[PDB]
């Protein structure tokens, strides 16, 4: 009744720290008592609980970041498709219009930084890089239009992408970078969306990246690693893509991510041990999904068919009370300041929680007012559904062009 | 030699080294999007960072121009290339840029590349001496960072720098035994050094993490590591460690133990062994106490944990 965080069995949820104080017990400590401060202030303040998704607002802070930011941005100076992706997500998931005008303004921009060689830099002029490439292609599908999809050189993409590709199956980041979980992922993702993939383009990559599923059950950035949120999508999510999801031990993989969801805050942490952020909203909630297409095309009758295998309403709880600037935007935790990037996940990561889907069955969770709910996501893209379709049903009208 | 803090610091545009090369402004077209509102400071740097680019000029005033470059934006792996051209190029003496390199990760530590920028001193000197060293004084600031690891794995492996490791754990895991990474990194080094399928370790291993179970019955770490370095062999092929956590069901009670006890029925039932109807029971009830009372926040994994069981340790 009705709010998870606000009932008071939900006391007991707190940190026991069994009298022994360390860093990382006294970190937890102080982040639960703010986020108890915030579950707490309907009580103190003696009015009912109404969660709202704050869309008008976030709607201008996006239109305009957009558009212009502030030199507190200089820092994603080389991110600046990133930061078109995160915004245009974001506003796709409010259900916000692109104008046409914007659009093309995207397109150009993007073409700016598109490298002769192919692959996306971080800004007009800046060498390419995988993750800009991500980012880049990401946007011009999340736009759309015949003029966006026309900016890619699928070619030249392809060419860049096998210039990055290593002997055991791993992709550099760039030229003379090194190697991650993250540039597979960025590498698959492209690579389909565009349909330039070749029979031996992500060959050695699944088994590469089964390397860095660790001991924990989530995967790690390079064989070795601790297991993270972040880099865990990406190699799930590049894995489906090349359908060896196959290689994890998924049921290890599963068990790690619903681990991550913190009994009391509600939202996700990217590493055992480590503070909730709302950014792993997506990262560690939009491992579900994939683990559910995945479980399921592996015949598990066990599955929910209402349901995705964590607490949709806690972290839409989570995310909603304690992730948004009232001035829009959202953020990591509560005290930090907004960013595009926080903006884009809590939200994708909010759209996740309220919408199963699986073959057949749509089950919506929509905490708080019926306004609150967003449009759906695409769990590997990070895009929506429909840009997905209407992007690779193009793509496929052309055939892989090899180097 | 001139600091971007310096009160004397001056704009590149003002310098007269700099006269004669002309500045080459971004070219963010007619309509800019996510235009980002340099600082003049900012936006003069990189102006003439373009410029130098562009020209591939190899001097040490572009090389100056790249210290400064970098401390406004160190996420700037275009400039950070240019660097190592020019490091090269000109023939600069690597153990400067290495003491540069620990100034900066000190000043930056989250930031990727400049770890990548250290690998790459470090392979082209071919000079692990500093390392150990140096990535313990960033863990003492913070101890999860986790290209530090990256890093430190990465040192320890392509040297083969293993032999005071699992002191250094048991040092940092004594500071703070919650701290994952630490788990992690004495994973890292057994099974990369000794191992775990070996008989006798497994056991040392098993062991301490107990010790540590009982001294902080709440901490995740340890139980992932325990159920970490048994699950793969099956945890039903060591019988007592049953027994032993149903002692402190009572005592050191947790969802953990809860959870793990779980675990082995999965197994020992997966194995055909004593009572599989029965067992089947102590753990089906195990997963509505977790669902319902002591870790709701996964009932939606121990609901599909209690009836994955009846999927197909049914009849
Ligand atoms: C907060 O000052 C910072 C700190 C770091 C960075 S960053 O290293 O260049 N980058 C992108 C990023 C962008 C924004 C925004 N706008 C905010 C944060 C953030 N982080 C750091 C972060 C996010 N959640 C918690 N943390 C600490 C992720 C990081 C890496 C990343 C890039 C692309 C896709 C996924 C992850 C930029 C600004
Ligand atoms: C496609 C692509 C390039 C994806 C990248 C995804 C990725 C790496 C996400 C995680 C980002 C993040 C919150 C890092 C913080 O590390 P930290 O150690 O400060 O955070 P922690 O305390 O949560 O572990
Ligand atoms: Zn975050």
């Amino acid at each position: 009744e009705p709010l998870y965080s606000l009932r008071p069995e939900h006391a007991r949820e707190r940190l026991q720290d069994d009298s022994v104080e360390t860093v990382t017990s006294i970190e937890q400590a102080k982040v639960e008592e703010k986020i108890q401060e915030v579950f707490s202030s309907y009580k103190f303040n003696h009015l009912v609980p109404r969660l709202v998704l704050q869309r008008e607002k976030h709607f201008h802070y996006l239109k305009r970041g957009l558009r212009q930011l502030t030199d507190a941005y200089e820092c994603l100076d080389a991110s600046r498709p990133w930061l078109c992706y995160w915004i245009l997500h974001s506003l796709e998931l409010l259900d916000e219009p692109i104008p046409q005008i914007v659009a093309t303004d995207v397109c150009q921009f993007l073409e700016l930084c598109q490298s002769p060689d192919g692959g996306f830099g971080g800004g007009p002029g800046q060498y390419p890089h995988l993750a800009p490439t991500y980012a880049a292609v990401n946007a011009l599908c999340i736009i759309g239009t015949e003029e966006a999809y026309n900016v890619i050189n699928r070619e030249k993409l392809l060419q860049y992408l096998y210039s990055l590709k290593q002997p055991d199956g791993s992709f550099l980041m760039h030229v003379g970078g090194e190697v991650d979980v993250r540039s597979a992922y960025c590498a698959a993702s492209v690579a389909s969306l565009t349909n330039i993939i070749t029979p031996d383009l992500f060959e050695g990559t699944a088994e590469w990246i089964a390397r860095c599923q660790n001991w924990e059950g989530g995967i790690g950035g390079v064989p070795g690693m601790e297991a993270h949120g972040g880099y865990t999508f990406c190699g799930l999510a590049a894995l489906v893509i090349l359908k060896k999801e196959r290689s994890l031990n998924l049921k290890s993989l599963l068990q790690w991510v619903t681990s991550r969801q913190m009994r009391f805050e509600g939202g996700f942490q990217g590493r055992c041990n480590k503070l909730v952020d709302g950014c792993y909203s997506f990262w560690q909630a939009g491992l579900l999904p994939l683990l559910h297409r995945a479980l399921h095309a592996q015949g598990d009758p066990a599955l929910s068919m209402s349901h995705w295998m964590f607490h949709q309403q806690a972290l839409q709880e989570y995310i909603l009370m304690c992730c948004q600037c009232p001035a829009g935007g959202l953020l990591d935790k509560p005290g930090k300041s907004r960013d595009f990037y926080h903006t884009c996940y809590c939200l994708s990561g909010l759209s996740i929680a309220q919408h199963f889907g699986s073959g057949a069955m749509l089950h919506d969770v929509v905490m708080g007012v019926p306004e609150n709910v967003l449009q759906p996501t695409h769990p590997v893209y990070n895009i929506g559904p429909d840009k997905v379709i209407q992007a690779t049903t193009h793509f496929l009208q052309k055939p892989v062009p090899g180097f | 030699f001139l600091s971007l803090d310096s009160p004397t610091y001056v704009l590149y545009r003002d310098r007269a080294e700099w006269a004669d090369i002309d500045p080459v402004p971004q070219n963010d077209g007619p309509s800019p999007v996510v235009q980002i509102i340099y600082s003049e400071k900012f936006r003069d740097v990189y102006d003439y960072f373009r410029a130098v680019l562009q020209r591939d000029e190899r001097s040490e005033r572009a090389f100056k121009l790249t210290r400064d470059a970098i401390e406004l934006n160190a996420a700037n792996y275009t400039v950070w290339h240019f660097r190592r051209v020019l490091l090269r190029s000109l023939q600069k003496d690597l153990q400067e840029e290495m003491n540069y390199i620990i100034a900066i990760i000190e000043e930056q530590p989250k930031n990727y590349q400049v770890w990548h920028h250290r690998r790459v001193l470090v392979e082209w000197l071919k000079d692990p001496s500093q390392e150990l060293e140096f990535i313990a004084d960033i863990l003492n600031q913070d101890a999860k960072n986790y290209h530090a690891w990256q890093h430190r794995q990465w040192v320890i492996q392509e040297f083969r720098l293993w032999d005071n490791e699992l002191q250094y754990v048991d040092q940092l895991l004594k500071e703070d035994v919650r701290n994952n990474s630490v788990w992690n990194q004495r994973h890292f080094v057994i099974s990369n050094t000794t191992g775990y399928s070996d008989r006798a370790v497994l056991e040392r291993e098993v062991q301490y993490t107990l010790e540590m179970i009982k001294l902080v019955p709440h901490n995740e770490s340890a139980w992932n590591y325990l159920k970490g370095i048994l699950q793969d062999r099956g945890l039903s092929r060591y019988p007592n460690l049953l027994n032993q956590l149903l002692d402190l069901q009572p005592s050191h009670s947790s969802p953990y133990l809860i959870a793990f006890l779980v675990d082995i029925y999965e197994d020992m039932l997966e194995n055909q062994c004593d009572n599989k109807e029965d067992i089947l029971n102590k753990a089906l009830e195990l997963c509505e106490i977790l669902a319902k009372e002591k870790d709701t926040i996964r009932k939606e994994y121990w609901r599909y944990i209690g009836r994955s069981l009846q999927s197909k340790h049914s009849r």
